């Protein structure tokens, strides 16, 4: 029953699935498929895109885009750090004994 | 080793930094202890398309 | 993650006090916090750990032929029982674990004193993180609900909606025991105490609507309300509240 | 106002759906539970001391006081046999004691 | 361990490059090649999934402990 | 890794913040000028279900999907009646209204759970109406009235009767009865007899039906029509029965009317039927055109009327049997110039 | 030398011919993974996305095993 209504579904995302098509095409009681129905678009997954609407424009401020990140920017997260490498010449010394 | 374990953090915090300790996830062991966590934030991150 | 977003933006806009939260429009709202902040209490008990669980976390993938079916498991070589399950677990007594021991009547002042000498400590741990450790995660959770629901009671609507809600009667009888009786379970000792400073403030909104439900709650409620105030070392066993 | 217990009953009062006494008796309701539940968007909003305690100064003065303590632990280098002790009685707590037994002959 | 990074990549190069090393040694370092100039982007993906898992948990009490509610 | 250095990074992070809050605050301000503007957190949502969530931060209970309220569930009495289900006792329903002494039409034929208690029957017909797509004054033409058929029609049924109740005798009995059928879908015709036993309780009336549907290669309005048929016929002899005090064990049938509908036992000779009987007992899957279509569309139980199922198309465009009414195959709009 | 033997991790799931297809579809195209588990083959993207992570590239760089690090 629930792939049916899903597959039924997912071929017109625009149109409402009803419980009285599925009611028609499946044989079962009325109440446990308008349960299984209404438990089903509860969790969308059907009838989430019925009534579709377009999100016009973004004018985007600086920072709060694609690609806009810099090595300049502090990593608060991302907790991998680059280090300053010490050029002492003891230390040198040290490195090319170690 | 309380008492530098829990000054470190004492500057950590007043400092402002956040996040993991860096020499205890740049090792391959923490990736297998957690392998739990993982298989659920990738494929939150792929299904989203931010992967 | 989407628990989290849920809780900090129920928390964000609850406090707000400029955006209603009615639940006249919507009721199901509450009965997920109150079966969340059950779910929570029942798991911290018993040390269970949530949400990254190495369980497959799936249920079963996959008439006159089920007497054919079983003896063609016999010329191939040549009827399943009932469930029964609960929506609620238990309210956290009866369970095995929780037995009582020591009803925790700690004032409120020595509470102030536990709370001061606790962050005043050098090795603190009342800042350890929430991704460091998953029962101050389940702690922080569960201090993001009552702070929510000690938000929300501030309404017309929502204080004789939530009067009712078996699940929110539960989830209070089911806090109120384990912050008095077994606290042992809570990380930080000002958790303890804000968790007695929001749930007296969501019963001081209800309680004019409200049934109490069992005996073992009516104690707690008194006992809770108790823990109010100043004590002494028959006579009255009470000093005096100044209110400064 | 003061309304009823009858006007909180959830049959004079709107649920989830998917006349004029009881729209009369919810004016005075709603007009008397908000006055009442609203909360204080003022002052007075420390309510207690365990509310404006600050975690990073008790951070930082634990810091300070970590530090100075163990200073005075390691960095001075006087020896234990060196450490003179402290008197247990000030030189008022003595004259008051010399007083009180003085006078407790009576 | 940066120059020790260096090294070893230096090392794994050269180990192909010359005709005289045998070829079940010619293939198996040019993979460790591939696994040692892997190594930041293995970092970047690391830290990032890892930014994720830290932001699963910050729930505004953990931060915010000075919350005034109601 | 000294002081003057490590609060130097800090001069370096904290103006990265002032800028990054100046950016925040930016893109507010956009926003309460009613320009749609991106934050540093991503848009939230898009018109799929849930509503446009870059706007001007009100609060926006349950925005529906069409025009209804989602269905908000008990929790409580699904474990109170999912748990005490002993049996399920299917009712066949049937709607039929006109023109005259009705306004709507409304031919569905439905099964329907007798020992539910969860579903309230006027919250399903108010949903049913709805994907009828009725307009909003539907109640003088009302709910109430489908709404008391169907309160009518779960009361008057009796139950499988003491063939279930009391005794099962395996096998059932010799009650094997002509079970005629007549179906209207588009306009295909499907015309078919067979026999049924009434006195058996593992007859299925659905795995029969999805069984005829896979051998003609029927859409599926036949799999839920020929079932609701069964159940219907089977009813109303139980009923004939029950109503005559017919002591269901012991058989002793004892009338005219029935007695004469039940067919005789068959001998070894009649387990062949005769040919000119056998080209009743086959399948027809008639087709019709406009004028037979509109004569259809006008013209103790009575067990000699045996109605048919005609049923209202539902305005669904993918399904077989229903209107193609409403939103597209294809997504547009046409703005057009 | 103490070189990192990386194609001894072959695990059962996973196979030596698997992590060289691996490692040379990462270094064909950079990060997209759909394009990777294509090149791979009979692999979801999300178990290579794992296997990336949970490869010890610079363990046998690092100084101790899992006494301590100290400071």
């Amino acid at each position: 029953y629930r792939n049916f209504m899903v597959n039924s579904y997912r071929l017109n995302p625009n149109e409402y699935f009803s419980v009285t098509t599925a009611r028609r095409n499946v044989s079962g009681d009325a109440a446990a498929l308008f349960r299984l129905h209404k438990f089903l678009t509860k969790w969308g997954l059907i009838n989430y895109q019925v009534d579709s609407k377009l999100l016009p424009k973004n004018i985007e401020p600086p920072l709060t885009s694609q690609y806009s990140t810099r090595h300049d920017a502090p990593r608060g997260l991302f907790p991998f750090e680059s280090y300053k490498p010490s050029v002492q010449l003891p230390d040198m010394a040290k490195l090319k004994k170690m | 080793n309380e008492c530098i374990a829990s000054t470190s953090n004492a500057l950590k915090v007043l400092s402002g930094d956040e996040g993991y300790n860096e020499d205890m996830v740049r090792r391959a062991n923490f990736y297998k202890e957690n392998e739990a966590m993982l298989r659920e934030n990738i494929e939150v991150i792929l299904s989203n398309g931010r992967m | 993650g989407e628990i989290n977003t849920a809780l900090n933006t129920l928390l964000v806009t609850s406090a707000d006090s400029n955006l209603k939260i009615s639940l006249v429009k919507y009721p199901e709202l509450l009965d997920s916090l109150a079966i969340l902040g059950m779910n929570l209490l029942s798991n911290l008990s018993q040390n269970v750990v949530p949400y990254h669980r190495n369980t497959s976390d799936y249920y079963y993938e996959d008439q006159h032929d089920k007497m054919v079916d079983k003896i063609f498991e016999k010329v191939n070589n040549n009827s399943p029982a009932v469930k029964q399950w609960d929506l609620l677990p238990e309210p956290i007594r009866f369970l095995p674990n929780q037995f009582p021991l020591k009803i925790h009547r700690t004032p409120y002042l020595t509470s102030l004193k536990k709370i001061k000498d606790e962050i005043d400590d050098p090795f603190t741990k009342i800042n350890t993180r929430g991704a460091e450790d998953p029962k101050v995660l389940i702690n922080d959770q569960l201090s993001t609900i009552s702070m929510i629901l000690r938000n929300i009671s501030f309404s017309d609507n929502n204080s004789r909606i939530m009067s009712r809600n078996f699940y929110l009667k539960r989830f209070i009888s089911d806090l109120l025991w384990l912050v008095l009786i077994h606290p042992e379970n809570f990380t930080c000792n000002r958790k303890i105490l804000n968790f007695k400073k929001d749930l007296v403030i969501v019963l001081s909104n209800i309680s004019h609507l409200l049934e109490i439900a069992s005996s073992i709650d009516c104690l707690l409620i008194l006992i809770l309300v108790i823990s109010f105030g100043q004590p002494k070392l028959e006579s009255l066993t009470f000093n005096e509240f100044q209110l400064q | 106002n003061i309304p009823s217990l009858t006007s909180f009953a959830e049959e004079n009062n709107y649920q989830y759906g998917y006349t004029y006494a009881q729209q009369q008796l919810n004016k005075q309701r709603q007009d008397f539970e908000r006055v009442r539940l609203r909360p204080e968007q003022l002052s007075n909003i420390i309510h207690d001391e365990s509310d404006t305690i600050s975690f990073r100064s008790n951070l930082l003065k634990n810091f300070i006081s970590s530090n100075d303590a163990f200073n005075m632990l390691s960095l001075t280098t006087v020896p234990c046999d060196r450490i003179e002790k402290s008197r247990l009685f000030s030189e008022k707590t003595i004259r008051y004691l010399m007083q009180k037994q003085h006078e407790m002959k009576t | 361990i940066a120059l020790n990074l260096d090294t070893t990549v230096n090392d794994c190069l050269d180990k192909l490059l010359n005709d005289e090393c045998t070829e079940s040694t010619r293939e198996n370092a040019l993979y460790d090649y591939y696994a040692l100039q892997l190594l930041p982007l293995q970092k970047a993906v690391r830290g990032h999934v890892l930014q994720f898992e830290w932001h699963q948990n910050s729930l505004l009490t953990n931060t915010h402990p000075n919350f005034l509610s109601k | 890794f000294s002081n003057k250095e490590y609060i130097s990074r800090l001069w370096h992070t904290l103006k990265y913040y002032q800028d990054l809050k100046n950016t925040r605050m930016k893109s507010i301000t956009s926003t309460s000028q009613k320009i749609p503007s991106a934050s540093i957190w991503g848009n939230g949502y898009s018109g799929y279900g849930n509503g446009i969530t870059n706007t001007t931060t009100r609060v926006i209970p349950q925005v529906e999907v069409g025009n209804r309220k989602h269905y908000l569930e008990d929790k409580l009495k699904v474990y109170k009646q999912a748990m005490n289900e002993t049996s399920e006792q299917l009712v066949p329903i049937r709607l039929e209204f006109d023109q005259d002494r009705d306004r709507f039409f409304l031919r569905d034929t439905l099964l329907w759970n007798k020992n539910d208690k969860l579903i309230k029957i006027e919250d399903f017909v108010d949903d049913m109406l709805r994907d009828y797509r009725f307009e909003d004054a539907t109640r003088e033409q009302h709910i109430d009235t489908i709404c008391q058929s169907i309160q009518e029609q779960i009361q008057e049924f009796q139950g499988n009767p003491y063939i279930e109740l009391n005794q099962d005798r395996l096998g059932g009995d010799d009650l094997r009865i002509r079970i005629k059928l007549d179906i209207v879908v588009g306009q295909n015709q499907l015309i078919d007899q067979f026999e049924w036993d009434i006195s058996n309780s593992d007859n299925c009336p659905e795995e029969f039906a999805e069984s005829m549907c896979q051998e003609l290669e029927l859409p599926g309005e036949f799999v839920t029509a020929i079932a609701h048929s069964i159940r219907e016929q089977v009813h109303m002899y139980h009923k004939s029965l029950a109503l005559l005090g017919y002591n269901f064990d012991g058989s002793a049938i004892e009338d005219d009317d029935i007695r004469s509908r039940m067919l005789p036992t068959i001998t070894l000779d009649d387990v062949y039927r005769p040919a000119a009987e056998s080209k009743i007992f086959t399948p027809n899957l008639l087709q019709i055109s406009a004028a037979e279509l509109e004569r259809l569309d006008k013209d103790l139980p009575d067990i000699a009327d045996i109605p048919r199922t005609f049923r209202t198309p539902v305005p669904s465009t993918l399904m077989p049997g229903g209107v193609d009414v409403g939103p597209s195959v294809e997504s547009y709009e046409l703005r057009n110039t | 030398l103490k070189k990192v033997k990386i194609l001894e991790q072959i695990d059962e799931n996973w196979s030596k011919e698997d992590l060289q297809k691996l490692l040379k579809g990462i270094q064909e195209f950079g990060a997209d993974w759909y394009k990777v588990a294509k090149n791979v083959g009979n692999k979801s993207p999300e178990q290579c996305i794992l296997r990336f992570l949970q490869l010890p590239i610079e363990d046998k760089f690092l100084y101790g095993d899992g006494n301590g690090l100290g400071p």
